[PDB]
């Protein structure tokens, strides 16, 4: 789950990908089209009373 | 051929997966091109084949068009397992040959199988062009990867990538290895890799800037 945006990161032909230090995607490449598009996901945080 | 001898000089690091990072010291552990290694210097001008030892890191300094391809292969006899390859300059077609094709291999200018008959494109792509290749074997599918150079030594100082360019999902029990020459001269490097564990640098692109080798010397060992 996330939001998507586009990507000012230059991808090289071959790579898919983009991965984190925590083994999660940071962004994707579309299989239909071939554009990079950024993975973040939406927001939270904590409540306080 | 003449046997010549030369140190590796830190060349030979490639990309080991299809994954965009950028800014991470990712280290990883495949089979790589040790750093400082005894490379050889063979001139082609004589012939039995090399060994194919885990992967074979091919070099090679020609402009005038002379190499073609390699013959990829376990007994090229006849009769016996003979899938080897017949990698050319855009036919990467993996025949049985049984015997050795065009006559005695040098590619004069001027029945029992017939399958895996893959078809792709122009494999390899103004004073001197180095070509560099990195032809491993793997995990069944042969991985073959070409990077291009601006300036041209005897594998001069300085770091470079690897940008994959196929990855044939084909190839069974590859342990001798040949070479095309263009005869109507060679001098072409051979090196062969180890597993080893590298650190890798990578930078706000995608490129490999610098690569550590961690079981070199003791500075590395502590940098690792
Ligand atoms: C590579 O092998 C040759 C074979 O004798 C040897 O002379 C040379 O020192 C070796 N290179 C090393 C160990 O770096
Ligand atoms: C990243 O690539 C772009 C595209 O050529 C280049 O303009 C930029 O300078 C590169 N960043 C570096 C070298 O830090």
């Amino acid at each position: 789950t996330g939001v998507l945006t586009e990507s000012n990161k230059k991808f090289l032909p071959f790579q898919q990908f983009g991965r984190d230090i925590a083994d999660t995607t940071d962004a994707v490449r579309d299989p239909q089209t071939l554009e990079i598009l950024d993975i973040t996901p939406c927001s939270f945080g904590g409540v306080s009373v | 051929r003449t046997q010549s001898y030369t140190n590796s000089f830190t060349r030979g690091v490639y990309y080991p997966d299809k994954v965009f990072r950028s800014s991470v010291l990712h280290s990883t552990q495949d089979l790589f091109l040790p750093f400082f290694s005894n490379v050889t210097w063979f001139h082609a001008i004589h012939n039995p084949a090399l060994p194919f030892n885990d992967g074979v890191y091919f070099a090679s300094t020609e402009k005038s068009n002379i190499i073609r391809g390699w013959i990829f292969g376990t007994t090229l006899d006849s009769k016996t397992q003979s899938l080897l390859i017949v990698n050319n300059a855009t036919n990467v077609v993996i025949k049985v040959c049984e015997f050795q094709f065009c006559n005695d291999p040098f590619l004069d200018v001027y029945a029992n199988n017939c399958t895996f008959e893959y078809v792709s494109q122009p494999f390899l792509m103004k004073n001197l062009r180095e070509f560099v290749f990195k032809n491993i074997d793997g995990y069944f599918k042969i991985y073959s990867k070409h990077t291009p150079i601006n300036l041209e030594r005897d594998l001069p100082q300085g770091f470079s990538a690897l940008e994959p360019l196929v990855d044939l999902p084909i190839g069974i029990n590859i342990t001798r290895f040949q070479t095309l020459l263009a005869l109507h001269a060679a001098a072409y490097y051979v090196g062969y890799l180890q597993p080893r564990t590298f650190l890798l640098k990578y930078n706000e692109n995608g490129t490999i800037t610098d690569a550590v080798d961690c079981a070199l010397d003791p500075l590395s060992e502590t940098k690792c």
